[PDB]
Formats: C-alpha cells, structure tokens, sequence
C-alpha cells in the first residue's frame, strides 16, 4: 500500500498548469470578428469596405 | 410500519399497494442545501458573503423487493421503472409526517440484486424548489385536517387562524419556516372584494399596495404573484407595482380606503 | 487494494492532458 | 411551427430540416441594423434526403418569417458532416434592387416619395 | 446464476494446489538431513516421493520447495524436527498412472 | 435458464448457441437516467426545471466461458471479441423479457481469467437513444402465433387495439410510454388511401396535417417520420407542413375531406 | 426497517449452498478411491449420493466438486484420507420427493 | 456539562434547551488559516511573503438526538433543520467559553440514523470574518455582575481598563489579537464632546483625525467606522479623510485645539 | 470492493476534451478591444472616429 | 507451457529462448476499445453516435525472471531492456494461437523483485493498428500453413481458397473479421496482366475501377492502396479513380472489357 | 527529551516551558523540494532542464498536551492559537541541533482530541526562504559558540575562523551549504576603512568591485545586498555595480588600490 | 470502502462540469 | 476512515467554476492581431498605415 | 486511513489553481 501512494505522491507532483497557445485563438477571434463585420456590412447593404 | 404516498396525474398512489412486493424501510431527507457566494478583498482577512440561497436537495428512501419469480421480478422492475419516471414532477410524502410533502423529480436508482427474488434499492427524489411545503393552500380545509406539528402544539387543532377578513384592520398567521414572497416564485393570492379605492398596508413587513382607480363590489381584484388583476385582466399600470409579502408568524395587515372589504388569502406554507 | 492504485494512477494520468478545444483545434 | 422548413434554390423541393442543433440556434434582432437566425445543422439519417439542399441562397421558414442563407460552412470531422447556417431576413435582399437614375439637385422629399423612388418597377416583389 | 430457476449458487473447480508436511526425529549426521539443509539453504527444487515401503510400490512424485525446516529440543524428550514442502506444478499419482516404483537403494 | 438474442445483419443470434462454452448467468439494465435542465436564478431557491430528457444508459448481461482447453479458451475469446465488437450498432433482448429489445453498441469488457479454461465476463451494451422498443411494430396483429407480445407491454386488457380504419373518425392507441414525435427521431408511418383533398386531425394532441391536391384511391399517401410523399414522390412543398404526434393512450383521429378512407398506422412502442 | 416500531432487526433468506465432508480410512487401491483420484485430476463433476445402506432408502443426491483431498500416514496409526466436496446446483431432498432408491 | 447557544434576532437560544431530545456532546475549533501572499521569482529559492492574512474557519459540535418515537425522530429533524438554516449569518458561542462569540453560517450537515429513535449529528458552522471577538464591547463595564468577561481574554492583570477619558492625553487599551482597522471592515466607534477646533493623534499608530471646524460642547463627534458625523450629518468634506486604528496593547492619544474633552471608545475585542 | 474498480473506470471513459465557445469569446474581446479604443480616443480629445 | 514469439529486423526470436532465466507464465489481450463520439440535441432524448473507430489495445504477457545470482540479475534486467525497446514497431505471437500476429510497441514495464535473484513482470504491447491480423498476406504459403480457425473450422485446410485467378468471373474469399479498405490504411495489392480496356466490378460491395486506356498482356496494372500503377507508374488520371474494397466472406468478381485475363489479390487478413 | 524554541518579537520562548502541558514528541524536517522546469524539443529524446530552485519545505513537531480538566483544556489551546499563529514570521530551533535555526510561518494545525483532557498535534511550519542558517551572522559571538559540525568536525573550535582582516590579500570561509549571492535575496554586508581608491577581487569566484573615487580613512564602504554606500549615502553611479558573492568553503581575497586597510565580513551562513 | 466509491464517483463527476467563466458567460 | 471521508466531501464542496481573466486575453489577442498586421504591410511594401 | 488523508490533503493544493496561461501571464 505504500507504493500506492509512492505513485499518488509521484504524480502529484504534474503541474496544474496548461498552456493555451495565443495564436490559434488570436486567429480564431479574427475570424470571427470578421463574420460579424461581414454580417454588419451586409445589413447596411454595401456601404463599407466592400 | 412506513410507506411512501405519491400523489402524480390527479391520483394518490401508495408505494406498498401499487406494487405488493415493494416495501418501504427507511425514509429520510437531506439537510438544506445552503449555497453562498464569498468575495475575497486583498489585504483584509476573510470573505464577504453575497445573498444565500437554498439549492434543491435529495429525499431517500430506502426499499426492498420481494418478488414471487424471477418473471415476477423482472415484470416489477419494468413496472417501478415506469411508474416512478414520468416527465412531470409529482409530489410525494409519508406517513411518519403526513402533514408535509415534497414536490420533486425522480432520481436515477440501481436494484442490487441479492438473490434471484430479492433485490435492494435505495429511490432518491430531487426536491427542486429547496424547501417543503404543506399539503395544501392555506384556505384548502386539507391543509388544517391531517396534522401539523409547529414547536409543541398542532396546528390542525388551533381554531384562531383564519385567512378570510371582513374588517379592515387584522392579522394573518403564516406558518412557514421562512417568509413567502412571490418575487421568489412563490405561490401567494390575495382576493379582495369592496368599495372604493383600495390600499393594502402590511405593518409587519411595511409592505404596500395600492389602485388607483375607484373599484365595485361586484369587481373582484386578485394579486397572484407579481400580476395585480380586476376581473381576469392585467391592470398593473394603474397599480404602484406593489409586492405583498407575508413574513413568518403574525403579519399586522390594515386595509384602507375601502368599506365593504371582504379579503381572502390562499398561499401554501414553506418549510425548510 | 492494488487495483485502486493502479485505477487512480491512470485517472490522474489522463486528467493530466486537459482540453480546451475552440472549436476544432487545440486551444 | 417552431421547426424550420427548407426551401431549395430553386424552388423544386420544400421540406422540414429535422435534427437541427437546437442548442446552438439563435435568433438575433435589432431595430434598423439586424434581424438574421443563425444554426448548425449534423448530417443524420433522418435528414440525410435533403442535407445536400441546405446551402447559400436557400431559404429557410422560422415562425413565419423567410430568411435566405447568406454564409454556410460545410465541415467534415471523421463521420460527422456539420453546415454552420446563417440566414438574413429576407427584406435586406432588397440590396438586389438598385436605382440608376438620379433626381439631381437640391430638393424637400416626403418619405412616400423617396421610397417609391427606391422600389420602383421592382422584379422580386417588394 | 440469479436467472435460473432453482435458488443454489453454482460452482466449477479451478486451480490446484499441494504441499507436505513431515514431522519426526532429528539426527543431523543422517544424509537425509544433510540433502534437506543443502535443498533449503539454496533454491535447488527437490524431487520428493511418497511411497509404500512395505507393499513395494509407489503413491506420489513431483517437484516441491522447502518453505520450512525448523527444530525442537525439549529437556525432556527427544530433539525433533518439522519440514514442510510446498509443490511446483503437478503432483504425480502413481496410484492410477503406471510406472513410478523406484525406491531408496 | 437465461440467454440473450442479438439481431445482426437482419439475422438473429443466441448468444449461447452460437458459443456453446458460454452461458448467460444473468442479465440487468440500468434505471433510466432522467435529466430536468435546469436553470438557476442567484438570489433564489432552488432551480427551474425546463424539459425532462432520458440520457442513454447500460444493459449489463455476467457471463462465463468454459472451454476444453488453453488453445480452445483463446480462440473462443477472439471469436466472442469478434461476434460482439461490429462496426454500427445492432439490437439485443433477453429471455427473460422477449418482447422488448435494445439498439446498442458494444462496450470494452475483458476477460477475467480465473482458471486455465474459465474466464468470467460482463458485458456492457450502451444502449443511446435513452428508451426501449418493443420488437414488434404496431402493424403486427396480437395474435399468440405471431410469438411477439408478452405480458407488461402496456397492452390494454379492456378493449380491442386496431390500427387500421376505415371510417373517417376514431382513436389509435400509443402503448409507449413516450408521446410519439417523429420530431425526435420516433418512427412513425401513415399510409392512406382515399379520394378527395384529405386533412387529418388529431383532436387530443390537437395536430392537423392538410394536403391541397385531389387524390385518387388509386394514389397512396404515405407520412414517414417527417417526410409526405404520394407513390414515393415528394410533395412537402404542397401541404401545410404540419406533422401528427400520438400522445400516451388514445388518440382520437378524424379525417376530413375525403371518402372511403384507409388509413393504416405503423409505428414501435417506446418503453423504458 | 428503522421505521417500523419495535427497533427489531430483520433478515431475508437467499441462496442456498452444499458440501460434504468425508474421512476414514485410506486404502489406495480400492476402486473408489481410485474414482475419487480421477475425478479429481479430470476436474470433472461427480455425482455423489447420501444412501441410509441399512433401511434400502436414499437420502440426497447431487453434483459436486473434489474441493480437498488429503491423507495422513502416523506412526502408530493406520493411513487416513479426508475428502471435501462442494455443490454446483441443487442438493436433490430424496427424503420429501420420490426416488432415488438405486444402491450397490 | 457542555451546550451551545445562538444568537438570532436578538434573541439567545439554547440548542439544549429549545431542542430536550438534542445535547451537545462536544465542541471544537478549527485553527486559523494563516495563509501569506507569496510571490515567486523564476531561479530563486523560496518566496516573498506579501502581507499575512486569514481565510475562514469552520466551528464544529458534535451531538446526538434522542427522540421518543419515530413521528417524533422526523418531526425533530425537521424543526432542528428549520431552526438552524436561516438566511442570514446569526452568532454563536459555547459553554466552555462563553466569552467569545462568532458570526456565523451553517453548513449542511446529514443526519447519521444509528436506530429508530437516536441520530448523532455534527453541525458545522462557517465563520467567514477569519476571526473570533468577543460578547461584549469595550464600552460594557469590565464588572462581575455584567456577566460577560471570562479568563483567556488577553484582559490585563496589571492596571485598569477604562474607554471614556476626561483630558487631552492618555492611554487606552486594544486587548484583541488584531490591530483594530475599521478598512478592514471592522467595527470602531468614538464620540467625542469638546469644545473648538479637535485634533486627535495617535501617537503609536501615528494617524491623526483632523476636523476643521469650531465644535461646542453641545455637539457630538461620531467616528463610525469610516464615516465622521456630527449630530448623524456627514461632515467628510470638512476633515483631513485621516482614520484612527487601535494598535496590540497600549496606544498613545493626544487630542489637540479643544477643552474639557469627553472622549468614548465603543469596539469589540479581534480573538484568534 | 470490484464495482468501485468498475465504476470509476467507468468515470474514467469521460473524454478530458471540454470544448469552449468561440463566438462569445470573441464578442467578449471586442467589447474590451472597444473600451481600450474609447480610452485611447478620449485621452487624444477627439481626433477619432467620434 | 507458453512461450512468446518476436518478429523484428527480419529475424524471429522466443523470448525463453533468448533469456533462458526468462519464461512466460500467461498470455492475454484486451477487449477491442470502440470509440465513437455523441452529439447531443436539445429537446430530445438520448445521443446521436457518429462513425465508430477501434483505438490501439494492449497485449499483456505476465513472466517472470530467475536469475542465477545478482549480477546476472542486473545484466538480464539490462538485456531485456535493450532488446525490447527498438525505435521501430515489430510483431508478436503466441504459441496458443500460433496464426495470428499482431504489429506492436512496447510498453514500459516495471521489474517487481522479490527476491535477490527472482523478478516479476508483465510485459505490455499496445497494437497501434487497432486490429491483428495473420502471419502473411493471402499469397504466402505461410498463412495458410500453421493454423486458422474460423467458426470451428480450419482455414488452413480448406482447398478452395484461390487467390489467382484466369478467368473473367470469380470469388474471392475474405476470412478476416471486417472488410478490406484501402481507405482505412489497410494493405490491399491486386495485379492484373490482360488484353484490352479493364474493367473491375465487385458486385458484392457493388464498387467498379476501370482503366480508360488499352492494355497488352506485357504490361502489368497493380492496384496498390490508394494508387494504380502501369509497369510501376502512376497512371491515376486515366482512371476513374475507383477503390475496390473486400467485404468479409465471399466476394464476388466480374472483369469486362479485356481477354486472357491473370489477376492476383496480395493482401493480409484482418482480425478484431 | 526534546523541546523547540522560538524566537519572534525579540523574544526567546521555549513551547515546553511557556505552555506547561505541552510536550514536543518529535521533531522532523521536510527534504529540500528541487523545482525545476523542463523544456521538450520534437525530434529529440528526454528534456532540456532550466535553472533549478529550491522551493519553501516544512519543519514539523508532533506533541501532545495533557491539560488539568475541561477549561485548562479549551484554555490552552486557544492560547496556544494566540501564541503561535503572529503576523509576522520568526525564527525556530530544536535541542537536538541548537546552532541552526529556520525562520518560518505557521501553517494551519488540527486538535486530535483523543480524551477530555488529552490532545495530539502536530505543529507544522512554513520555511518560506528555502534554506536554513546559523543562529547568527559571522561577526555574531553567538554564531560560534552554541555548536556547528561540519563533516564530522566542530566549528564552535576552530580558531582559524576570522572576518575581520587588515591586510590586503586573505581568506574568507563560508561554512554554508552552498554560495552566498546578495542577488538571490542573501545577506551579506562588507565594510571597509581605508585611504585612496578601493579595488576587491574575489579570486575563488573570479568577482571584482571598484569605487572610481578616492578614500579616506574615516569615509566607510559598506556594500550591503545589491547596494555600495558611503557614510550611508547611495554611490552606486561611481562604481561598476559590482556584485561580490562567496563561494563555499574558502574564497580568496585580494584588495589593491588602497592602503591601511580595515575590511569585515557580515553575513549567516545558508544550510540546504 | 464502498462510500470511499461513492465519493470518488460523486468527486469525478463534478470535475466533469469545468469552469472558464468570461465575466458572467460560460466558455 | 470517516473523517477522510468528511475531508473528501468538504473537498467536493468547492465550486468547479475557475474565473479566467478577460483584459489580459484582449490586450494579447490585438497584440497578436498587430503582429499579424504588421506582416501583411511587410509583405505588401508600404501600402499601409505605416 | 492516513493514505486517503494524504491524497485529499495533496488534491487540495494543485487541482483548485488551474493553468490556462496565456503566453506567461495567469490567464
């Protein structure tokens, strides 16, 4: 039973720290800010960049 | 002795009759699930807590099934399963406190089977609302005939609570655990006949409303909730808006402008 | 007894990766 | 009816678009600047029939009210085929009408005047 | 099987299992004894025999480990010893199968 | 004596026979797993519950393999891995209740080797559409030589069940448990057969599908799921898009506009 | 049931188990000990029979395992053997029911 | 003997005593939690410890209850459940030390039913302020007959312990385990009668109150946590904002530009 | 002691794949990209967009 | 007795034969592990599964490790660890199911010591592939020359399994547990020298590939994986870009469109 | 028997003696914790390892208390709450080694209160530094009169153990367990007194600093932590912001430039 | 034991649900 | 073992709800976003704001 | 006994911080 908590302990030790990269969501808010934009364009029918 | 009464569709049904082999053990609740939310301040010590609330919690009881075969206790499994899971909540109670029943949903249960005709199980009910409630509304003669037990004495023999007045000024005996509001989605009506320009004061609470318009004997003017209503139809603009809570215990209420007055109130009690 | 030990061990081991997905991708 | 019906681009086929993720669908309005519903729709076998209609310039029924589809977004993930549906009300496809001439000058216009100038002789029924 | 009429629990048999255990005088200059010492001090699984010395023939053979060999020496009585033989697979029954009457010689 | 009945490529497989070193020692399914979605208010009790939903759930069947040998015993667990694990989902049912039957898919179970010829098993089958089915459909007549119907299908011991009419007003019984929706990936089929513009009406769900074109008795209409088509051509772009729904118990039925109706209705119960 | 007055304890029967244990005597050669070292070594059911050999009666009947087999050899003391079997179904009560009278 | 007593709306309730078939068997605190706001820099050993500070605790009791039957066991449970949960923090103190007093919140807490008529219980309380003060305030005379001071309270036995001073210098005298900082959201009255322009300085904190207008002996200067007022009116805009604390032990005052100063304290004890 | 083996490798199934919206993100940013610009227009007195 | 055999850089190894203190005490496999997503709809019961895959599974051998003295135990410990773990994956068997291999990577295993000289282990191999399959391909005289057992026959009997074929119709015959993709990264070879414009159907699965160009008795088409080839050029843009699939069991062959046809089918069996 | 001192607010206190039924059982420490952050390249096996730290571990002391009764009992341990649990943090050591002590922080404790008047804890405390270090600085008398062993050998003897030196090349011995650096937050304080322009070399470490400014004898340079003073004046932009460290064992110094020179080593030594 | 199982079931499935609040919106 | 059990409950108590700042995912996002402009004016000469 | 206690006294610290770190800022 003691190396049972040799691995409990051993694997405790996992940082509880999860990096997210910065660019996909960058790329993906982009994204989706450009929908919307696009969106907004359409509604005013085409008085903006295109 | 225990059962278990469910009351679903209109229909009261006993847990121990509807299935002869089904009966029941053991009955308990769980405690009020308070629920609080805590802001932390840099540099000082402790938290400050937000506004409680009471999430729904978990009422148990624990059975067994005896069937005669194993055909038998498949056909009651099928049968329980069925029964107990509608897509509608229903209420429920028992007889060890048949004064009070919980409206709840069914939870999910697993028979452990002991042997090829015995098998345990344990069928919990999400009571969703987070308290209790009284068989009845407060003018149903249901609620004051079964019994209700409040520090010491019964409330079903008590003869001085009344819930209709003909005078102007008097009080109102709400026996609930806490108060009843019907911003918090309470069930709450107030139905008042007179003539004039009625206003409601509750001293207890100092709670306040009033219309604004003259009003008949034959027009009745009904607060259900939060919607103030003269014959069946919404007159909130000509209204202040005005919630009427009752608190626990003895609430003062005086009613002005108006003579004539005949006021009903029909609310369930809620206990925690 | 072993098999809790070796039950948790792999729990852990997998809750290690996480996932965040945004709508495809990871992270 | 709460459900969507499905109208093809030209016209031939209308039916129900069933299995629509209800979770993701929404109805976005706002006075003078937007009114479009915008949803995701997975390739079951009960719409399976007419997954292949749903696309851009269909035209989508929702509680009465026409919306063309302006955006769609097929995607394939292993066995799930899912469209990202955007639809405007159809009134913006108004856009397609477009007067040339020109009542030059300075000059005091009513509403009633101007608008009949915009939707005068229109070929979409306006 | 909670499906079947009836109301017995069912069992099959599973794996099997055989150990010794032999109790008697010591003398430690005997032979026998001193092979018992070698075959515990150092793994070395013993072939062991249960035989029938008077009818001349043979009952039981296989392979065993010596899990214990301990001793005792009460003042009063003769000095004893104990030993006990834990097997390596299957036990040998020369009573049904043929052959297996060699003996000590 | 239990076993267990798996339909595969329209065949139907007894698990024992196919294997004769594996026996079903017994069967069990988990309750169904009901889910209220809730909605919270901070500041309140409780929550508000919206629709009930059914979340899939595990039928459970503990069985042994014996087997001759130690070559036997691997090839039959490399069969028995084979027969069970296919690539789309397939139906199961028990001796025990044969007339209802489960849409599932395997689960990953393995084999625990307690002897060198024995190895105990549970297998696990999820069952995803959350309910169970009957394994006959309503078209199917409840006959005793059709071997279909046992006891505890909801069948109604008080008055005949017919799915086919032929008049222009009467009721249908839905056995199921679940309110009927094609909606909700239910099946459902209607075929009728009459002259004129027809339109029906279900009086208790309160539905009505209407169709704009004169129809022959020679022409059949045929409503699948949400599908109308006339000699399997779609005409959704000609009707009112409506669809009917069969409530839990009678549906009263009256068709309009049309004579000499034959209308025939094919659906499965839906259990649980 | 904690809700039932009187605060009594309450237990329900369920399945039901057999075995027999045998000792005596052991003599190698005898045919059915030479049975038993089969049934034994095959891992095979017996089918073993409580017989009344005096009143020409039967008394149970059933299948078992040969959980145990063990014999002792003292000094001074004629060679035992102790055998252990366990049921894998029902214990036939030939004593209620009928039959069950065939005997050596 | 041990019991517990709450405080709720003004009114002390034995848990004892409004309950006959619940006693208290034991009382316990947990210990509190500390906790320093450390800061870590990458390549460095250990951490730099900001200002310490400490989270909430919890009071536990461990009881039993003793009913008389089962009606009475959940009518019991269900009164005690009533009393206990309230929706707002109340107090609470014990037997063994009666005084010290914390503000509370009740945690859930399930019945543990040993037999038909006994259930032991654990009540946990939350105390959120991260600190314990005492029943009485520095303005309750420190005599025998008030009732309310006991040992351990850090009171010191080596001079006399006054809160109102009649001069323009003097001493007074924070027993608690905490510097009193009304930022900190604690609680610290002074009113002060004088005549002039008043100036209070505490010269071992070092802060210093400035008020900036003429005062007569008439009116009265209240500092309520972080509002001055004279005469209950908000004067803030004529001070310096400067607010006073209450250091561990002796701290040094000075009033300065007033005569015939009159000068109360009124603030409750910080324990730990 | 068996069925908690088997219940929790049955908890251990769950997939650690917890998916996040991307549309309320990006609104959420923009929001905050406008508060920053608003910011930025106003310490420049007017010479922006508004 | 077991033993365990490792194919790797062209050479077969057993393992008790490589490290004579080594010896295999038992041998298994786990369960295939379907994996198949959900999606979830609001308003209705249940899951809708998306396609089902089969993730990589484990092939677990328990052994155990005698050494002769503690040296040896460390040097052993040292080989089996150098030999074990290669960079490349290698295939496996077992002498109880001697016809079946599966291609695998190690795992990482932790030698259990228990005594100075004694180690146990269970050496663990993850089937990446998600299937087994047999020792060769449907052309190598090795497959059908160990041992196949399928539904309580051997394969390796069996006298009618072709594989080359002259004619233009023809069956082919799949043993494996699931159909033959090229798609699913599966190994699928067919070889074919005719005369004319070919033309495949498998009018089981009801697929077609056809090569749009003329074709001499000289010139050798092969279809491998994904890709068809001329004299080992890739000639996609002249076909239809066709796959030809095997469904399990038999398979029925139609070639059109040439004369004097040869065609070969390489390919191994898959097994679940 | 053992016992623990603390020294916090200029106070030396021992726990056996201030609180008479406390008695310190056993004391222990925490292993250093080695953080360390890794770095993973694809393509490449194993990890890249950054600069390695040691973060904050525990000191821990299990005791028990025996108090006289019930209240002694309550007493004590809010006393033992008071005493320990300070805002600050303060320095701790054991008998067993008095000449090293750890500066720390409380951490939070539970009561086992196994009878009414016996509790077992176990007081555990935060060294937040990393490290541990001698009770004195090395100028401090104390520092090397209580004990020190070193490899088997006593420090409190050795003469050869000088700070303060006169000529200009010498030794310095640190007896820490690693390198003292004023840039990891170390202390480590040197003064000089001498005449003209100062230059120190550290020759062990290969270190330098020099003032580009002449000296007077009376003029003190005291280099404490990253900051050179003169006459306790910032004079950091006349030197090369040189930073002297010390390495273990001996550090060899040499001082050119200046003339009748008086330098001193301030400093504690730091234990892993 | 068995409510060691219990709690470990109920710990799991809680961990299910995950946070990652914007300001008020989930995800 | 009961008090590990309370332990464990008291520890299922706490709320799976981590509050994820949203200032510093804009403020990286519109830097991320600006490095992205800056590419594209890169690639296009100068034909940009700068 | 002091194994569970141990677990649940390590799953306080680690499970309850959480990652999501942006680039090296918290979240």
């Amino acid at each position: 039973l003691a190396r049972v908590e040799n691995l409990l302990e051993r694997l405790l030790q996992k940082n509880p720290v999860i990096k997210m990269d910065d660019k996909v969501v960058a790329e993906v808010v982009s994204r989706n800010q450009a929908n919307s934009f696009d969106q907004y364009n359409y509604t005013m029918g085409g008085a903006a960049y295109s | 002795m225990s059962d278990l009464f469910l009351e679903l569709n209109g229909k009261v049904h006993s847990l121990s009759e509807t299935f002869p082999g089904l009966s029941v053990q053991e009955v308990s609740r769980q405690s009020p699930q308070l629920s609080m939310e805590t802001a932390e301040i840099a540099g000082t010590d402790g938290v400050i807590p937000g506004m409680t609330q009471f999430k729904p919690f978990i009422f148990s009881a624990k059975c067994n099934l005896q069937a005669l075969d194993i055909p038998d206790y498949h056909l009651a499994v099928r049968e329980i399963y069925e029964f107990l899971f509608q897509r509608d909540s229903y209420y429920i109670w028992s007889d060890q406190m048949p004064g009070i029943r919980y409206e709840v949903h069914p939870k999910p249960v697993d028979f452990s089977r002991e042997s090829d005709r015995v098998g345990l199980l344990t069928i919990e009910f999400d009571v969703f609302k987070g308290y209790a409630e009284s068989r009845g509304t407060s003018l149903d003669p249901m609620t004051f005939e079964v019994d209700l037990w409040q520090m010491g004495m019964n409330l079903s023999n008590r003869d001085d609570l009344f819930y209709v007045f003909r005078e102007n000024t008097f009080r109102v005996y709400n026996a609930g655990s806490d108060r009843v509001n019907p911003l918090m989605r309470h069930e709450l009506d107030i139905a008042m006949t007179a003539n004039g320009t009625p206003t409601i004061h509750n001293l207890t609470t100092g709670e306040s409303f009033e219309y604004r318009k003259e009003l008949q004997k034959t027009d009745v003017l009904l607060l259900n909730n939060i919607y103030p209503l003269v014959n069946n139809r919404r007159v909130g603009k000509d209204t202040n808006h005005g919630i009427i809570t009752l608190e626990k215990g003895w609430n003062d209420f005086e009613i002005k402008g108006v003579t004539d007055v005949t006021i009903a109130f029909n609310f369930p009690f809620i206990y925690r | 007894a072993i098999l809790v030990s070796e039950n948790g061990s792999n729990f852990k081991i997998t809750v290690t990766n996480a996932g965040e997905l945004k709508a495809t991708k990871v992270e | 009816m709460d459900y969507v019906i499905i109208q093809s681009m030209d016209k031939e086929v209308e039916e129900i678009l069933t299995d629509i993720d209800y979770g993701s669908f929404s109805y976005d309005y706002e006075k003078n600047t937007s009114r479009a519903i915008s949803f995701t729709v997975n390739k079951t076998k009960q719409n399976a029939a007419i997954f292949d209609l749903v696309g851009n310039e269909a035209i989508l029924t929702y509680q009465g009210q026409q919306f063309v589809i302006k955006k769609c977004t097929p995607k394939s993930i292993g066995g799930t085929i899912s469209k990202q549906i955007t639809a405007q009300h159809i009134c913006y496809t108004v856009q397609d009408h477009v007067q040339y001439n020109v009542k030059s000058g300075r000059k005091k216009y009513s509403i009633q005047t101007v608008l009949e100038f915009a939707l005068q002789d229109n070929v979409l029924g306006f | 099987s909670k499906d079947t009429v009836g109301g017995w629990k069912s069992k099959i048999g599973g794996m099997k299992e055989w150990s010794i255990e032999n109790d008697g005088l010591y003398v430690a200059d005997a032979e026998s004894h001193k092979e018992l010492a070698k075959y515990f001090e150092s793994d070395s699984p013993v072939c062991v025999k249960i035989i029938n010395q008077a009818s001349k023939k043979g009952l039981f053979g296989g392979l065993a480990i010596v899990a214990d060999y301990s001793f005792e020496a009460p003042f009063d009585e003769a000095m004893t010893y104990s030993v006990k033989l834990d097997g390596m697979g299957a036990l040998v029954d020369l009573t049904i199968t043929e052959g297996g009457d060699q003996m000590p010689g």
